[PDB]
């Protein structure tokens, strides 16, 4: 035969398909959990980078093979369904590989593995859907308190646990809003955490509204004020130019003296018209003129100057407030009156050490709030800003999707038992493909006990003892939602613990990881050019 | 291709134990020297290790993170670069507890961090408080650099350079004491006269030479101006060169060339300067209507020198040369100069304050000497900088790593679990500093090492440390071998931040 | 130049188990297609050029004699597999390697080979408890005589072959074998003797002992066969005029001896022929042929002879008469002479053949084979010796359990559901011990030519519902109740057979270095 290329076909294709798929997650095994372990990632220029994120590390894993390049594809269907589980989906579908495989060399057709997963597939998301619970427990029964408290052990913010959970807890039911008939979702924006010294980790305060790290400059103006009127602008209330690169020519000096001038009169007319709104709240990025601040302490108003862009636009979503980027209105200049101010109850210049807070309360719709993390030095503030931002999340990705799943092992383990009593109740060829479709789930605490230094052997076998009581008899002495604790290496309640993944993360693992499995199943001949 | 496994942990492990075997010998004031082999059969017999890895070629991913760990180290602080990576080669060589005995890396990492917190709480029970406030007790210090050098002849004087130096940059009004000697203290070299004359001024110095005798000569109150657009022919928005070819085009190039220069020069000169500072270049017609006013052409200065031309004066960074107003005055400045310092101009916008801002001037007898100095005061003033920035001392030469050490058996009797084992290995690996000392003064080292843990044991553990230049066991408290806390202090920090790097890799995969 | 070997050849670790693993399943190999009454059998030949032709697992391994340290563990196992409950060796070979097979992986990936050591005496000491409890006792089960029972096993055994059409003569001909003998049962007891020509419905049940008779030398219309008590004679000795062993040669140059030389070579023919008639043995039975001038002194004396006789047929014939078998001719007394009731020669199939019938000890039968073929009659002296021991078997053990894979797939079912309930490392090593299990009924679909998936996908669906005693079927591709169609095995060989599989799976794991001599 004259081709243009090299041929090959029968059985040497799919032992050569199992083991390019397979050799994949072998880079993605170790790293799999909160401890997993760091990869080098080599480029073709010499420099490395370390990174231990799965996700990060499929993008950058280049494999010139076909087998290889069709797990490099799910990482994209992962992050645009859901934004997680993308390093799961590959365990799975590498040992739902590596055990039909061992199918291949049994004489049994990939065909009946092909129709066997797909049924194994549905009733994984049936057993699944009759186990779940419902997104409730928000105050006063404790799934939660304990659920942030084991992402908060990991930084020394760990040693009074009970104080610092209950300033996350408050900080994630505040922050909930509908906004769509009913959906109530959590945004990606989230309380502003600051730092104090406050002499001890000990004196922090759950301030329920939005906290400014800006100084108002001068006394004599009062520090409480009783309207409602917020008022925020963008351009300057300074001398102002035309353009950073761009400059108007002067050439008479009495010229330069009278726009001088007349910059010290337009100053005057300007502040007619602020103050003429009855808006007290005064936040401008560009800065206030000094005789500007002399009319604002006689009359009021609480002005603040050099505020960062970044805070401002908290601030008029807060009050609901729109930013006015310039004051001349394209013929002339105004204020644009009801417009860019908003509504609140009281502002309170607090005393804070080191740093005068301004703290707002009772805005539009806010729903944010603040956390003063006051401590001792700069070292154990930093440390505890990113504890708090990291226990946010995961309180965070729980509580939005509709209803929950006690995961971590737990799915898996009870998947194990059922999908194996499910399967010798089908027969018709189709026995062996969910009975090695329940051992091909097992992998997932199989990888979760070697990176925990535990014995897989019976760390892995506590959870399938435990969740075979659950379908013996339906008494209660029977352990039910047990999960996997990596840090003291035995097996505990989901339900206690607070260990918890959404459904969508765990129902489209298992949808994405049987139809990989399937498309490289169904490879048979090799074709080159 | 590939490779993944207890391999790469035991491939790292080779690859960070390679690079301190080779500059394990260069510790101390008896350092051994080291022979480079050039392609072109050139030699060079330096000693410093962070000469001898920069001029070596590596090609393991665990050797090349060793080098770039240890190079911003040395950005950092000027001194401990090589203590760093022989403590990161000690601490992964007993591949015993890695390899032999089964364990996860994550039993280790956890024995390693926990380890981590003992080296800072020890630093600080065997340290001493600092009279910084006596100049005697500042000589004691930057004395251990400057023996050995061409430096030496005049160490009262220079060690008023550096000390003069850190001082200004260091703020204690902002609390946190920050010195940056990179911005503040721009070191800069002229050649001419000697080593006496080399003196410390309050104010930024410009390289830039006179080549026109119409300039301000002495003014005691200097005008400064500041601005950020260029002073050239006017482009357009679009990306079109500029060539002249033709005689029509170079007459009707240059009568616009003209009308825009003297149109700007005319903002700059209303206002009556006497130095003026843009930030792009001047062209050459653009002195020509300046040299008409007598004012000093400076030109070609950065953005971030700019900042330090307005915090010295008072001036207004104004943006365009049109927009110029009557606040961009320089009222408050000593004097402006264009003095010739040994055949080459400099400007002099100097004050009699701090404003927060400073230049060193270096003088010698030979371009040689002026780079001897430069690399001496460098390395001198990162060590006054962390004594100013904690006045806390530990007992070097060794005496800090067995007083460590030593805290950390009696710490091991009460730590239960799996973990005591690589706990204790930490502690016999931090005995490498004084190991290497021994061995370099050629001294009989297990025989020294053995009486050295001995007192420690029933002695004070702030004493009894190990000198370097005769071989045997002094008190730390009678000479002057005092080590920083902050150089030591980030010292063992690294070397467990690299064993925490290294060991935590399980995979070594490729991919552009 | 200093070693520590110096030749000795020794190895440990993991992979010495691995070797020791696989080096185990080339002997389960020689023995995995002869399992089950349809399977294939082996050639081996000897060292002289002689080719056996044989299915039975004890018969192969007896000629196997590998080297190897560890195929010599399965050897004795087999030895003592006869002696325990006389057969069973191609059953524990098989299972014994299949232990080691699905604990293969489980070996490299760390895990220490004591702990499975501990994992297969639990799930076995479970087996034996498991085995009791379904095990039931049909003595006298609705009613039905053993006589008729004992028909209906041997129909299942015998069909789907040579005589599936005339299987009802041939059931009740193996029962009546069996009843003829005393309590104490033996295959040896009964013997199979095949007798070429006619057709299937010419076989017969000799009570007594018959044997081939290739004596073709004169004798005829003398002799009378019908004796009331003979006594019956167990010679080795040759009667004949020109012997090769018994001959007289004297060189003498006078004419008066060489009468008398001729005279004496003739008085060592008739004084061991003078002999037997002292005795009053009127039967003449010897190994080595009779002559034709001794046919005719027994003639003229009212005796009968008959010589070429097997002495594994004399051995039967000693065992029946009581008793012995004597060499010589001058100790041929009352002390070694046999008796029996009725003697007589008969002619089936043509041929002349001897049989006696009512003897004091007549604790041994003969099968008369008839057919086309020898080889017909080769296998279905096989399919009968197998339809005995079926009987054999449940004579003496009444409790006995389903066979075709049923007690084997419910052993599979069991120990699955307690490795569920036990956490630690017993649940991957017990729920391997399960599926090692499996290979009974797998390798009875492989050697019976059927689908081993379809069957075996169908057969623990049937367990799933609450079948206890269904298996697979010889005639139908398809799953049957064995307890109905009378597929049956007793409690204690299948109890026997599993503690031997676990202790040669025991001696194979426990073992991690060999030790060599240098010699
Ligand atoms: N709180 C927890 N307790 C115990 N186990 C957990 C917890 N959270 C997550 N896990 C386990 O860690 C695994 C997640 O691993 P990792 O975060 O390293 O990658 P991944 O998120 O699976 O990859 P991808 O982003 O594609 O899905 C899950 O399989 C889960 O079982
Ligand atoms: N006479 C001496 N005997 C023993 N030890 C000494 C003696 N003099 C100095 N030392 C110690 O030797 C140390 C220097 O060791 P080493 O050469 O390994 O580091 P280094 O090269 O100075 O560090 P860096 O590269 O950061 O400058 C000093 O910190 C000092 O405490
Ligand atoms: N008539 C039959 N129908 C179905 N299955 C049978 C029948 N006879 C035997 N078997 C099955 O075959 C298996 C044994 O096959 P085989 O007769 O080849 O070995 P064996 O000679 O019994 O072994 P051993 O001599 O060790 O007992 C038994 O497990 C039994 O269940």
């Amino acid at each position: 035969l004259s081709v243009f290329g090299d041929r090959s076909t029968g059985e040497t294709i799919r032992s050569q398909n199992v083991m390019a798929a397979a050799s994949i997650a072998n880079i993605v095994k170790s790293s799999l959990g909160p401890v997993g372990l760091d990869k080098m990632l080599v480029d073709d220029i010499g420099d490395v980078t370390i990174t231990n994120d799965g996700a990060t590390i499929l993008k950058l894993l280049e494999v010139e093979h076909p087998a290889a390049k069709v797990l490099c594809e799910l990482a994209d269907l992962q992050d645009k369904e859901v934004g997680d589980g993308t390093t799961s989906v590959v365990i799975i579908a590498a040992e739902l590989l590596k055990n039909a495989d061992e199918l291949v060399k049994q004489k049994i057709h990939p065909t009946s593995v092909i129709s066997g997963y797909r049924l194994a597939c549905k009733e994984a998301v049936r057993y699944i859907n009759e186990n779940l619970i419902v997104n409730t427990d928000e105050l006063g029964r404790d799934c939660l308190i304990n659920a942030a408290k084991t992402s908060m052990s990991s930084k020394i913010i760990g040693i009074n646990g009970d104080f610092f959970a209950n300033m996350v807890v408050d900080a994630v039911l505040a922050i909930k809003y509908t906004d769509i008939r009913g959906q109530p979702r959590y945004p990606v924006n989230s309380v502003n955490i600051l730092k104090a010294h406050g002499r001890s980790q000990m004196e922090s305060m759950l301030i329920s509204g939005y906290a400014l790290n800006c100084v108002v400059g001068s006394q004599g103006m009062p520090k409480r004020i009783v309207n409602a009127k917020i008022a925020c602008l963008d351009f300057s209330l300074q001398k102002t130019k035309m353009k950073l690169g761009v400059q108007v020519v002067i050439t008479d000096p009495e010229k330069l003296d009278q726009i001088r001038q007349r910059e010290s009169d337009i100053t005057k007319e300007r502040i007619q018209k602020i103050l003429a709104t009855g808006a007290n709240v005064i936040l401008t990025t560009g800065g206030i003129d000094d005789m500007c601040l002399k009319y604002f302490v006689e009359a009021g108003a609480m002005a603040v100057r050099r505020v960062l862009k970044r805070d401002l636009k908290r601030i008029a979503k807060a009050s609901g407030a729109t930013i006015l980027s310039t004051l001349a209105n394209l013929e002339g200049e105004e204020t644009f009156e009801a417009a860019m101010l908003g509504q609140a109850e009281e502002v309170v210049q607090e005393r804070i050490c080191d740093d005068e807070l301004i703290l707002i309360k009772n805005t539009k719709a806010r729903t944010s709030a603040s956390i003063i993390l006051r401590g001792a030095n700069d070292f154990m503030c930093d440390e505890m800003e990113r504890s708090l931002h990291d226990a946010l999340c995961v309180v965070k990705r729980v509580l939005e999707s509709k209803s929950v799943v006690p995961g971590g092992g737990a799915v898996e383990a009870a998947l194990s038992i059922y999908l194996e009593n499910y399967a010798t109740s089908m027969g018709s060829r189709e026995q062996l493909a969910i009975a090695e479709f329940a051992r091909s789930l097992l992998v997932i605490p199989n990888t979760l006990a070697v990176n925990a230094a535990q014995d897989s052997t019976d760390l892995v076998a506590k959870l399938r003892a435990f969740h075979n009581e659950a379908q013996v008899n339906p008494e209660r002495k029977n352990l039910k939602w047990i999960g996997l604790d990596l840090s003291n290496g035995k097996p505990r309640d989901n339900k206690q613990a607070g260990v918890f993944e959404p459904t969508i993360v765990k129902v489209k693992s298992l949808k994405f990881a049987t139809e990989a499995a399937i498309t490289i199943l169904r490879i048979d001949d090799l074709i080159k050019l | 291709k590939r490779e993944s496994g207890r391999k790469v942990q035991s491939g790292n492990i080779n690859a960070a134990k390679t690079i301190a075997d080779i500059i394990r010998t260069c510790l101390g004031p008896k350092s051994m020297m080291k022979m480079l082999l050039d392609p072109m059969g050139g030699i060079v017999m330096t000693n410093d290790g962070n000469a001898i890895l920069r001029e070596i070629q590596v090609q393991h991913p665990a050797a090349k993170s060793m080098i770039e760990i240890s190079r911003t180290q040395d950005e950092e602080v000027g001194d401990g670069t090589t203590s760093v990576i022989i403590l990161a080669g000690e601490m992964l060589s007993v591949a015993e507890h890695f390899l032999e005995q089964q364990m996860h890396p994550t039993v280790v990492i956890s024995a390693y961090r926990k380890a981590l917190d003992d080296m800072i709480s020890t630093l600080k029970k065997i340290s001493i408080p600092v009279d910084i406030s006596d100049s005697d007790m500042m000589l004691n210090i930057i004395n251990s650099s400057i023996t050995t050098k061409a430096i030496s002849r005049w160490s009262s004087l220079a060690c008023n350079i550096a000390l003069d130096a850190v001082k200004m940059v260091q703020f204690e009004e902002n609390g946190r004491k920050e010195i940056d000697i990179k911005k503040y203290a721009r070191v800069e070299k002229i050649p001419g006269g000697i080593i006496e004359d080399s003196c410390v001024l309050r104010g930024v110095m410009i390289n830039k030479d006179v080549t026109h005798p119409r300039m301000r000569r002495y003014i005691k109150n200097p005008r400064i101006v500041l601005l950020d657009s260029s002073l050239e022919y006017k482009k357009g928005e679009s990306q079109t060169d500029i060539e002249i070819t033709r005689e029509e085009d170079f007459t009707r190039i240059l009568q616009m060339e003209e009308e825009y220069i003297q149109q700007l020069c005319e903002d700059i000169i209303q206002l009556k300067p006497d130095v003026v500072i843009t930030e792009k270049g001047i062209s050459d017609l653009a002195q020509h209507y300046l040299m008409r006013a007598n004012i000093t052409a400076i030109r070609r200065v950065r953005k971030t020198d700019n900042n330090r031309i307005a915090r010295a004066c008072g001036a207004r960074i104004v943006s365009r040369p049109e927009e110029l107003r009557e606040d961009d005055v320089g009222t408050g400045a000593g004097l402006l100069e264009i003095k010739k310092i040994g055949d080459e101009y400099f400007t002099f916008i100097t004050d009699c304050k701090d404003p927060k801002a400073c230049t060193i001037l270096l003088r010698g007898a030979s371009k040689e000497i002026l780079s001897e100095v430069e690399r001496n005061l460098q390395d001198a003033m990162q060590v006054c900088r962390n004594v100013l920035l904690d006045p806390q001392l530990v007992p070097g030469g060794g005496a800090s790593e067995m007083a460590v050490a030593h805290a950390l058996t009696e710490k091991s009797k009460a730590m239960t679990g799996v973990e005591q084992w690589p706990y204790r290995a930490v502690a016999q690996a931090l005995e490498v500093i004084p190991r290497t000392l021994i061995q370099n003064c050629g001294a009989s080292t297990i025989r020294l090492l053995t009486s050295l843990r001995a007192k420690h044991t029933q002695e004070n553990c702030e004493t009894w440390g190990v000198n370097g230049e005769t071989g045997t066991l002094v008190d730390m408290k009678e000479l002057g071998i005092w080590e920083p806390l902050a150089v030591k202090l980030q010292t063992y920090k690294t070397a467990v931040e690299t064993a925490v790097l290294l060991l935590r890799i399980d995979d070594i995969v490729s991919g552009h | 130049v200093i070693l520590l070997k110096e030749g000795t050849d020794s190895s440990q670790g993991i992979p010495q188990l691995v070797s020791n693993i696989s080096a185990c399943q080339v002997i389960a190999e020689a023995v995995r297609t002869t399992l089950g009454p349809r399977g294939m059998d082996k050639l081996i030949v000897d060292g002289r050029g002689k080719a056996t032709i044989s299915n039975d697992g004890a018969t192969i391994l007896k000629l196997l004699d590998v080297v190897h340290p560890a195929a010599k563990t399965l050897v004795d196992i087999a030895k003592s597999q006869d002696a325990e409950v006389g057969d069973g060796t191609t059953s524990v070979t098989l299972l014994a390697a299949e232990f080691l097979k699905q604990v293969k992986p489980y070996v490299e990936e760390g895990l220490h080979p004591q702990i499975i050591i501990r994992a297969f005496r639990t799930a076995t000491q479970l087996a034996v408890n498991k085995i009791k409890e379904i095990a039931v006792t049909v003595k006298k089960a609705d009613k039905v005589e053993q006589r008729k029972l004992l028909e209906k096993c041997a129909m299942t055994a015998l069909s789907s072959k040579l005589i599936s059409q005339q299987k009802a003569f041939f059931a009740k001909m193996v029962v009546d074998a069996v009843m003829m003998l005393d309590d104490l049962l033996q295959l040896k007891m009964i013997g199979i003797k095949k007798v070429q020509g006619g057709a299937l419905e010419d076989s017969q049940l000799v009570a007594g002992v018959a044997f081939k008779k290739t004596f073709s030398y004169a004798g005829f219309e003398m002799q009378p066969k019908k004796y009331h008590n003979p006594k019956i004679a167990l010679l080795n000795v040759e009667l004949e005029l020109k012997a090769e062993k018994d001959n007289a040669e004297i060189r003498v140059h006078t004419v008066e001896d060489y009468q008398a030389i001729v005279d004496a070579e003739w008085n060592i023919l008739y004084d061991k022929l003078e002999k037997i008639h002292h005795s009053g043995a009127k039967v003449v039975s010897s190994k080595l042929p009779i002559g034709d001038v001794a046919t005719q002194y027994f003639a003229d004396r009212d005796m009968f002879c008959a010589g070429r006789v097997p002495e594994e047929d004399l051995k039967r014939t000693m065992m029946a008469c009581g008793g012995s078998i004597q060499t010589s001719v001058n100790a041929l007394s009352a002390d070694v002479l046999g008796r029996c009731q009725v003697f007589e020669e008969t002619q089936i199939g043509g041929e002349r053949y001897n049989f006696f019938t009512g003897c004091p000890k007549a604790k041994t039968c003969t099968f008369i084979l008839r057919g086309g073929a020898e080889q017909f009659m080769e296998e279905t002296e096989r399919s009968l010796h197998d339809a005995i021991m079926i009987v054999r078997r449940a004579i003496k053990n009444d409790s006995v359990v389903a066979g075709g894979g049923a007690i084997e797939m419910e052993l599979s079912k069991y120990l699955r559901d307690y490795s569920r309930t036990i956490p630690g490392k017993q649940q991957l090593l017990i729920g391997a011990y399960a599926k090692a299990l499996e290979i009974i009924p797998r390798q009875l679909c492989d050697n019976a030519g059927f689908d081993a998936t379809n069957i075996l996908n169908k057969l623990r669906a049937r367990h799933a519902q609450g079948g206890t005693w269904y298996g697979v079927d010889i005639n139908n591709e398809d799953i049957a109740d064995n307890f109905e169609a009378f597929v049956w095995e007793p409690a204690m060989v299948r109890i026997n057979a599993l503690t031997a599989a676990s202790e040669a799976a025991c001696l194979i794991v426990s073992v991690d270095e060999t030790i060599k001599n240098p010699r």
